[PDB]
């Protein structure tokens, strides 16, 4: 395609703009990364069990994010703005996006129809209606066309990578999701193939394997820690055939940078 | 809400459908002209349609001459409004009252050459239109027209899958979508203006099919039964029957007689049968047909 590279630039201005406060979680009085990462967590079954698509995913935690930097929640309305955020993520992306009624059943009838409603209202009047973010997926998807040999497992990894981000606000929060994009590719392209962030990339992105460096370092950390984190459900989701089991493949030890 | 809605003034109802309804109507207190689609929320409750959630968030990132512009959106308890700039009427009815006249060819360049612009920059955008018909398409009595409607519109940050049941009108559904192709792609756009081009050009829609398969057959029919060659891949097609009649490629300058080379051209790029070689609006703007073109007024009977 020849609008690649206008959208690469559109969507590098665009991701500046949907981002959310890095330290709004502080000003949060009653909840917490943790509680956070258990939402992020569950949104994930939720979309296994719905057959949601990965954009989908990001997207919803994009509105919980932006909406949470503006907005005080208490720990028993979290997974409300969070069902509301999936609601509107799958009416946005999905072709045919599941019922308001399928969504209050998985919250085990924790909400009603009427909250969850009322709940997409403020949502889209905290967001102003701006729903087509830029997520981690997007930049992944632009950045598998100069993939030279197409590698599925990599392809696999570095969503697996990605996927893994949305879980923890610290620190991913401060990374735009260009970058984290960036790093997740080489560092699945570094443990599939051996190879690295490739000069095409470089040119197309301008980011060099120096300035991934930092949020490389954090990737590694949390693809070295994955067994060993509270929240699973990605890993389990990623040893699927439909991902190659990826999520089972070894972290190299280092990184060599 | 209640108060921003309170200072409208509707005029006249302008048009319907399924998503509701489309009112011209004035701002009583800056006097402005403006046309309201209202779409009532307890018709269905499922919350803010997709369509609406669409055309909104989609919409009010797209500004540009040739695209309607969104001014406003109003979310009361039971209704939620889109205000849109103003414009008197679509290019399916311009169409129809020029029947016995037909569209001055200068006419036709400028509104081509303006959707191109729009088409464009929509592209360029990441949002796919996927419903390019003449009904969507709007113009004023200056001679401009922008594209509208954007209820079925896609971003495309991430590959649009194809819809089990195609949802693009069957006369301007490109043929990669017929054969069963799995993403739409911006080239299904362009399908659609050219299919448009050529309408307003001969006064007659240019493949008006009966189904599916009438459709696909009408396009073989005209521009010759795809082969291996000529567009590799389509016999892997997941639609695509080996026992498809083969037909003749028609001769262009019948398909379209009021066209001179450039003209005859343009459209057969954009009518392309590989998806990946169909010309795209950027090139196509850059095409000679549009070495000359203008701004002409049309003669609107309001
Ligand atoms: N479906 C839509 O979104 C939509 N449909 N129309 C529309 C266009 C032409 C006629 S007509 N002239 O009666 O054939 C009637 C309605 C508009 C739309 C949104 C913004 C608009 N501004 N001006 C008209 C207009």
């Amino acid at each position: 395609p020849d609008y690649h590279e206008d959208i690469h630039t559109y969507l590098r201005e665009m991701e500046v703009k949907c981002k959310p406060k890095v330290g709004y979680m502080k000003k949060q009085p009653d909840i917490t990364n943790s509680m956070r990462a258990i939402l992020v967590d569950w949104l994930v079954e939720v979309g296994e069990e719905y057959k949601l698509q990965n954009e989908t995913l990001h997207l919803a935690v994009n509105y919980i994010d932006r909406f949470l930097s503006s907005m005080s929640v208490l720990r028993g309305k979290l997974q409300l703005v969070g069902t509301a955020a999936m609601l509107l993520a799958s009416k946005f992306e999905e072709i045919y996006p599941p019922e308001v009624a399928e969504f209050v059943y998985i919250t085990d009838d924790t909400y009603t129809k009427k909250q969850v409603l009322r709940m997409e209202h403020l949502v889209l009047k905290v967001l102003t209606f701006d729903l087509a973010a830029p997520t981690v997926n997007q930049f992944l998807t632009q950045y598998f066309l100069h993939q030279q040999p197409a590698n599925c497992k990599v392809e696999s990894l570095a969503m697996f990578l990605g996927e893994l981000s949305l879980i923890d606000a610290d620190p991913y929060l401060k990374y735009l999701p260009s970058v984290i994009a960036g790093a997740a590719f080489h560092l699945a392209l570094y443990t599939v193939t051996g190879q690295s962030w490739p000069e095409s990339l470089i040119r197309k992105t301008g980011y060099t394997l120096e300035s991934l460096k930092p949020c490389l370092m954090d990737l590694h950390q949390t693809y070295l820690k994955a067994p060993q984190h509270a929240q699973q459900s990605i890993r389990e989701k990623y040893k699927n055939s439909k991902y190659h089991g990826v999520s089972l493949l070894n972290p190299p030890e280092t990184l060599n940078l | 809400p209640l108060v921003d809605m309170e200072n409208f003034q509707k005029v006249e109802k302008i048009g319907e459908g399924t998503y509701g309804v489309v009112y011209k109507a004035r701002n009583k207190l800056t006097g402005e002209v403006v046309a309201l689609k209202k779409i009532r929320l307890d018709t269905e409750t499922e919350g803010v349609p997709s369509t609406a959630i669409r055309e909104i968030s989609l919409l009010k990132e797209l500004n540009h001459p040739n695209i309607v512009k969104l001014l406003d959106v109003i979310h009361t308890e039971n209704k939620l409004y889109l205000v849109f700039e103003f414009l008197h009427q679509d290019l399916k009815k311009f169409m129809d009252a020029s029947a016995l006249t037909g569209i001055p060819l200068p006419l036709i360049k400028s509104y081509l050459f303006q959707l191109l612009q729009g088409l464009a920059f929509c592209h360029s955008h990441r949002v796919l239109h996927r419903d390019l018909k003449p009904q969507n398409l709007l113009i004023n009595t200056e001679g401009a027209i922008k594209l509208a409607d954007f209820g079925l519109a896609r971003a495309f940050g991430v590959p649009v899958r194809t819809y089990t049941h195609e949802v693009v009108t069957l006369w301007y559904r490109a043929p990669e979508i017929l054969l069963g192709c799995k993403y739409y792609s911006t080239a299904v756009d362009i399908w659609s203006l050219g299919c448009i081009f050529a309408e307003m050009v001969t006064r007659r829609a240019l493949f008006p099919g009966d189904s599916e398969i009438d459709q696909l057959f009408r396009i073989f029919r005209t521009l010759g039964t795809p082969d291996e060659v000529v567009w590799p891949g389509v016999t892997s097609m997941p639609d695509y029957k080996p026992s498809f009649p083969k037909w003749a490629r028609q001769d262009f300058s019948k398909v379209v007689p009021p066209l001179d080379e450039d003209g005859r051209s343009l459209l057969s790029q954009m009518l392309h049968y590989d998806p990946n070689k169909r010309i795209s609006a950027k090139a196509a703007l850059a095409h000679p047909f549009f070495q000359d073109v203008t701004k002409p007024v049309p003669h609107l009977r309001l």
